[PDB]
């Protein structure tokens, strides 16, 4: 399977979104 | 016998054609921010009603790959013997399949040990969660060192996460910004921060610039000099080579020189002592840990701080300060005596088994067409065998003895990270000029 | 057709044997000692083996 | 012995030395990528120190 | 995926022509061109043979070609016994018939038969005092064949040094002499006397 | 940690770090020409094209950034002079305020990173990446270059090259908007109607078939710049020396493409065109334009009435002192100080004149097949009649280019092109005997054969030195 | 039992994200692949053959003059083949040098795979339309082009004799 350097760059920003979104998330949950 | 496991493994396809300069300096120069942007965040999981590589998403980080890489080069030295590109592929597809393995072994085992989260107290179904963050991490790692060496980056992965981790500890040691109130007043750990901190709010400035200088205890600016002017002297001293004439013999006339500079097998004896120290100072201490009721491994190595005294280990360990060193004399001479050996056998050793021998480099020549420029009927082979051990043996001292001065005069992190540092950038110096611009 | 199924299944045995050698820190305490011991014995064998060696150098020297 | 010594520095009086132009040359070149990757981590270290420490609560 | 161009077969005589309005001018006698050369090929073809494919061009009929040599031979007799304005119209005449070779056969043959013939005008129209003329058949000659015609390099020559233009000269005998034997002896005695 | 903020230690850290970003930052901040006594017409807008044609400030990247650093610098220095009267354990903190760690402007803070990452980071880097994909080596359009690529031909010299020249992409931007619609009219009609049969014999036609305003106004300026036409308005003028250093670009492109080929026409015709660009006189017209006074009216009657062939600098100046008699009486000719001044200007040309090329190998004397033989052509220069060149005439352009030099060597039977040019700009100082040299590997053969060497001149026409030399392989 | 589906719904919705972005970077890639020119004018000798099939299909056209429009087509096929079997050894000799895009390596190759699937549809027609008619058609287009293309060189170039005659009546 082959794939673009674009896809890889933006599937690692998206990873590092999701992770960021998921503390920020629970943050906002905890605080409920 | 991992035929069938080439399909599943998926891979970044190879450029099309020849990448420029500038596109591949920014390819370099935006996987570098990507990995240190994965280097510099906290993961989840780690808050259970009651960060520097801790929950950094980097538990794993590197060490697989370069632990695969270690393993496959030992086992190809002790034996893929023809050069076919079907043996390339097997060998690449064996490379990430046991990095893959590897990395998500290592996730698990460190998820579920300890040193973490702990399974009953968290529960049953947030472990998972660390274990994806992790393996996750790890395949965006391996897959970026692949985009990196596939030809749309100029050099190789690890090797520029390592300067680039060393450069940043150097930098953070210099200007780092966090205070530290170990009383009489809070002090900061950066080095120009505190001359400025310590000239500017206290009374009397001579004494504040003289314990300003000698700190001893955070990192202060004499060090720094000594780092400073460390980098200076070994970029200066790569530039060296022996110009050796030579002129082809198939076309006739074309000229030539053939470069074989002072630090010949650049950076391999310092890696490999290094390496042997980190492995030989980790059995000591694990020994030691466990079996401290004994002669002979007390004789070997004893702890106490957290460093290692009164051992083999202890003339193994490196000298701390000038004063840490001059108040043994026989140890420094031990310790010199030692570090100088090592490197000089271990670059006589490593200049065999990396092909660079005068025999390999006469049959290159001799097959490239290549002969000696001498007098009448000079043999290259002699001369070469003349110079090149010699330059070789006398290489691996020379840095030897740079990486043991600039560790006792106490520069700014080992030696051995500034010499990687500064050997990684004249090589990328190197192949950018060698191509355009 | 059989030689690929019987290739196919030795990598298979192989994978699963060095996952489960990478995972031997999680050990049921069950071959743990044993695994010391024969690490030790081969130590042993290993320092035997250099004294023999510098033994052989320091006689070669004289 | 003092051999090795001896060759070391025929060796070296040998060997040629670089000028001051390459050698001004390549230090500018090294230290400006040295400074460039330093700086760059250590700005993004800063960075994400706040932002971490916010993250994490 | 093909533009539609609308047609209409003309009966009895078979040659197509374009209906009324490609809606652009351009366009538009691009294809009447078009269509009038198809019609010119379809004419050619039916008058071929009542097999309308075209023969493969291995074999070479012999009779146009016997029919060429015999008209030169009978013009350069004519020629050769004084006169020479029916020596340059049955030259013409026999250029015309071999330039009505078809184009599916070899192109050697004729290029090789044209390039024979121009050079024969030009060296009638040189012995006629016809300077222009003669030194544009001798340049059609050679433009024809290049390599071995040195007749005709010499004849464009001596056209050129007659009628001036001495650098024309010059250059045409210097792209003779690079491509070339009495034949370049003559040619380098020609440019001695530029 | 515990961000302190009573002893305020992060107004000396954000002093001490701007001030080392701030320092170095204000810095930022802080050969011969050829003698000539003629001005031509419409010299302010020459001029004015000139002056506009290099133009940099380089102040407002950084003058925002170096006064906004002082600017902080003064803020914490006051800050640090207003609170210096107020300013058996380890503990660690971070010199920074308590405002960013408050429950306020967290998710303010958060947010702002987070947009910054997700916005400014790839928008940049792709603008940047477009941007260096945009241009390619010869400093042109990719797409002017891709376009101009397809309309080249097998043998092409002289007229069709101004054809496939002018479909440029420069002179999108350049007409955009009505600019077009305001000109082409009246320069299409010109140029149709004064230029002779002689300057244009069929590409009427081409000039005629095509659609794009864009295109044909841009051929229709190229065509009434090469002419020196003088169209009759004060606003086409610029646009017209414009469009002629974008043909001169264009032009270099062309030959670089051309060479890419391989062939010897159309090379030699794209130096050519680039000689009559750079000098402004239309490709196949008498090279006698070069001097400054000189009108079509004076070549028509110096040269004769009419001929073939045209009377070049080196056969004029040659003549004895009767071209007095022919173009000195000045009933519509030249003056005798006008006169004067041209023989001036003309006595200061380049002219080169090759008197030894032969092949040499290094290190033996008979040249061994496949090896690098380097051959060596030494000519003195002349005036008909590393040290730098004067500059080109070149009185009808708003740029001023260095004399060149493409010096080549091809041979005839096949018709192709052997190796490629080797251009220089400097000699090393009539005048005394320079020389010149260039290396490359000979075939591996037995038979030698012979060699056309060629050494065309840009910048001028009618300065090209054809001589041939045999190549010797002996072994 | 929600603590073990949160995971899996995140791993749900990152492999989700993952092929989406996949699947939209592709059709992006191929669309803008799709909106290249062509590399020539468009083919006219395959319109008129096209059109007078479709004539026939529509009533009665002798099948002579479909002969002449597939040999015209060949012979146009065949030059076109000619001039991009010129031009590949001088582009690829260029790209290297970077005075020439990528966008025009990536026309000039598919124009070669339109160019090969041309002329292959083109001879088995050929070869469909007559017995064994398949590679002469070739030979009698090359002959057929050489020959037209010589024949206009020399009628060009003896076009121009009346002007040559008309400026030596002049200057003598």
């Amino acid at each position: 399977l082959r794939v673009d350097p674009v896809v890889v760059l933006v599937l690692s920003l998206c990873f590092i979104f999701s992770v960021v979104g998921l503390h920020v998330i629970a943050k906002i949950t905890r605080k409920f | 016998l991992i035929k069938p496991f080439t399909p599943l493994l998926p891979e970044v396809a190879a450029p099309e054609t020849k990448v420029p300069f500038n596109q591949k300096l920014m390819w370099t120069g935006l996987t570098l921010l990507i990995f240190l942007v994965m280097s510099q965040m906290p993961l989840y999981g780690i808050v259970s009603s009651d960060a520097s590589n801790r929950g950094t998403l980097m538990e794993l980080g590197i060490t697989p790959i370069i632990s695969s890489g270690m393993v496959f080069q030992l086992l190809a030295g002790t034996h893929v013997n023809l050069d076919l590109k079907t043996d390339r592929e097997l060998y690449q597809t064996a490379q990430k399949l046991f990095a893959i393995i590897l990395s998500f072994g290592q996730a698990c085992v460190h998820v579920l040990t300890g040193l973490y989260g702990q399974p009953s107290d968290l529960g049953a179904g947030i472990c998972v969660l660390l274990i994806v963050q992790l393996v996750v991490a790890g395949l965006v790692v391996i897959l970026l060192d692949e985009l990196l060496q596939k030809g749309y980056g100029l050099g190789s992965g690890i090797s520029l996460f390592i300067a680039t981790n060393i450069c940043e500890s150097i930098v953070w040691k210099a200007f780092s910004p966090t205070t530290i109130n170990t009383g009489r007043g809070p002090e900061f750990e950066g080095a120009i921060i505190a001359l400025f901190h310590l000239l500017l709010t206290w009374p009397d400035k001579q004494r504040a610039l003289r314990e300003a200088f000698y700190r001893q205890s955070l990192p202060n600016i004499m060090n720094l000099l000594a780092t400073l002017l460390v980098f200076a002297a070994v970029i200066y001293l790569q530039g060296f080579r022996v110009e050796i004439p030579v002129k082809s013999a198939r076309q006739r006339g074309v000229r030539g020189s053939y470069p074989v500079r002072l630090f010949y097998t650049s950076n391999m004896p310092i890696m490999l002592q290094s390496a042997l120290c980190s492995n030989v100072f980790l059995i000591s201490q694990m020994l030691y840990s466990r079996f401290s009721d004994n002669l002979l491994v007390r004789l070997l190595g004893v702890w106490e701080p957290l460093h290692a005294a009164s051992g083999i280990a202890y003339y193994m360990s490196p000298p701390l300060n000038f004063k840490e060193a001059l108040l043994d004399p026989v140890h420094t001479v031990v310790y010199i005596t030692f570090m100088l050996v090592a490197c000089a056998l271990f670059s006589k050793t490593w200049i065999e088994v990396s092909g660079s021998s005068p025999r390999d480099v006469a049959k290159q020549l001799k097959d490239q067409g290549l002969v000696m420029a001498g007098h009448r009927e000079q043999s290259m082979y002699k001369e070469l065998k003349r110079v090149i051990p010699t330059a070789a043996a006398f290489g691996g001292a020379c840095i030897g003895a740079l990486s043991v001065a600039s560790d006792l005069l106490g520069a700014l992190g080992s030696g051995t990270g500034i010499l990687l540092a500064v050997t990684i950038i004249y090589g990328y110096f190197e192949m950018a000029a060698r191509e355009g611009d | 057709e059989g030689p690929q199924w019987k290739q196919k299944a030795l990598a298979a045995a192989f994978v699963i044997g060095i996952f489960a050698i990478v995972l031997f820190p999680l050990w049921p305490i069950m071959l743990r000692q044993g695994v010391w011991y024969l690490s030790v014995g081969m130590l042993g064998l290993l320092g035997l083996f250099f004294a023999l060696a510098i033994v052989r150098l320091i006689l070669f020297c004289v | 012995p003092r051999d090795f010594l001896k060759d070391g520095m025929q060796f070296i009086h040998k060997c040629q030395k670089p000028d001051r132009k390459e050698f001004k040359k390549v230090c500018q070149a090294v230290a400006i990528g040295f400074v460039a990757m330093g700086a760059i981590g250590y700005i993004v270290k800063l960075v994400h120190i706040p932002i971490n420490n916010i993250l994490v609560a | 995926t093909y533009t539609h161009y609308p047609l209409h077969l003309d009966p009895s005589s078979k040659a197509v022509s374009l209906a009324t309005t490609g809606q652009t001018p351009a366009q538009t006698e691009a294809v009447e061109a078009e269509l009038q050369q198809l019609n010119a090929l379809h004419r050619s073809l039916i008058s071929l043979d009542p097999p309308n494919v075209p023969p493969p061009p291995l074999p070479i009929n012999p009779k146009r070609s016997a029919q060429i040599t015999k008209l030169k031979e009978t013009a350069n007799t004519a020629y050769k016994r004084g006169n020479h304005g029916e020596a340059v119209r049955l030259y013409s005449y026999a250029i015309e018939m071999a330039a009505g070779r078809p184009g599916w056969e070899p192109v050697n043959l004729a290029r090789e038969e044209l390039s024979g013939l121009y050079a024969n005008r030009a060296q009638a129209h040189m012995a006629q005092q016809m300077w222009p003329e003669g030194w544009v058949d001798a340049k059609c000659s050679v433009e024809s064949k290049p390599v071995g015609n040195a007749k005709g390099w010499w004849r464009g020559g001596k056209c050129l040094v007659e009628m001036g233009r001495y650098d024309e000269a010059r250059a045409w005998i210097e792209q003779a002499l690079g491509i070339e034997s009495d034949g370049g002896k003559e040619l380098a005695a020609l440019l001695e006397e530029i | 940690y515990n961000y302190d903020e009573n002893g305020q230690f992060f107004p000396f850290f954000v002093l001490t770090l701007t001030g080392l970003v701030t320092l170095p930052l204000t810095y930022s901040l802080l050969a011969p020409r050829i003698k000539s006594d003629f001005k031509p017409q419409h010299d302010d807008i020459i001029q004015n094209q000139k002056r506009k044609r290099l133009r940099k400030e380089r102040r407002v990247k950084r003058a925002i950034a170096v006064v906004v650093g002082w600017a902080i610098i003064g803020y914490m220095v006051y800050l640090i002079i207003v609170t210096r009267r107020t300013a058996g354990s380890y503990s660690i903190g971070i010199a920074l305020p308590k405002l960013i760690i408050e429950e306020g402007s967290g998710k303010y803070v958060l947010m702002l990173y987070a947009s910054l990452l997700g916005i400014l980071l790839p928008y940049i880097v792709g603008r940047w990446w477009y941007g260096s994909q945009r241009y390619t080596r010869e400093k042109v359009l990719a797409a002017s270059a891709g376009n101009m690529f397809r309309e080249y031909e097998g043998t092409m010299i002289g007229g069709p090259i101004v054809n496939a020249l002018s479909t440029g992409e420069e002179y999108k931007e350049m007409l955009s908007g009505p600019k077009a619609e305001e000109g082409l009219a009246k320069v299409e009609k010109k140029v149709l109607a004064l230029d002779e049969k002689i300057l244009s014999a069929k590409d009427r036609e081409v000039l005629r078939k095509i659609d794009n305003p864009v295109r044909r106004k841009a051929l229709a300026l190229l065509w009434a710049y090469l002419n020196r036409i003088d169209l009759e308005d004060p606003v086409l003028n610029e646009e017209k020396y414009e469009a002629g250093s974008i043909a001169l670009s264009l032009t270099e492109s062309f030959t670089a493409i051309a060479l890419a080929f391989g062939n010897l026409i159309p090379i030699i015709g794209a130096y050519r065109i680039s000689q009559c660009i750079v000098q402004a006189i239309s490709p196949g017209s008498s090279p006698l334009l070069q001097l400054p006074y000189f009108t079509p009216k004076v070549v028509e009657s110096v040269e004769g009435a009419d001929v073939k062939t045209h009377l070049s600098v080196q056969k004029y100046l040659d003549m004895p002192e009767e071209r007095r008699r022919s173009l000195t009486v000045g009933p519509g000719l030249l003056t005798e100080d006008q006169y004067n001044s041209a023989i001036a200007v003309a006595k200061q040309l380049p002219l080169f004149a090759i008197s030894k090329a032969f092949f040499k190998v290094a290190g033996e004397r008979v040249v061994t097949p496949s090896s690098l033989v380097q051959l060596v052509i030494k000519g003195r220069i002349i005036p008909p009649g590393r040290v730098q060149p004067p500059l080109a005439h070149a009185p009808y352009l708003p740029r001023d280019h260095p004399p060149r030099w493409h010096i080549f060597l091809a041979d005839a039977k096949q018709g192709k092109i052997a190796v490629p040019p080797f251009t220089f700009t400097t000699f090393d100082k009539t005048f005394n005997m320079q020389t010149l040299r260039m290396q490359f590997q000979a075939p591996p053969q037995v038979g030698n054969f012979s060699f056309v060497l060629h050494m065309i001149s840009d910048s001028y026409m009618g300065f090209d030195v054809k001589q041939e030399i045999t190549l010797q392989v002996e072994d | 039992w929600l603590t073990l589906v949160v995971p899996f719904a995140y791993l749900g919705v990152l492999i989700g994200c993952l092929a989406t972005f996949s699947s939209l970077y592709r059709r992006r890639k191929a669309a803008k692949a799709a909106s290249l020119e062509p590399w020539f004018p468009p083919h006219l000798q395959r319109d008129i053959y096209h059109s007078l099939l479709h004539l026939d299909q529509q009533q009665r056209v002798p099948e002579t003059v479909l002969k002449a429009a597939l040999l015209r087509r060949a012979a146009e096929d065949i030059k076109r083949v000619m001039a991009i079997r010129e031009q590949k050894q001088a582009l690829a000799l260029l790209l290297q040098r970077g005075s020439v895009g990528d966008e025009l390596w990536q026309r000039f190759l598919r124009a070669e795979k339109e160019m090969e699937d041309e002329v292959r549809d083109v001879v088995a027609e050929a070869n469909s339309y007559a017995p064994n008619w398949g590679q002469v058609i070739f030979q009698s287009a090359r002959e057929m082009d050489a020959n037209a293309t010589y024949r206009a060189r020399m009628e060009e170039y003896q076009a121009t004799v009346a002007e040559e005659r008309a400026w030596w009546d002049k200057k003598r």
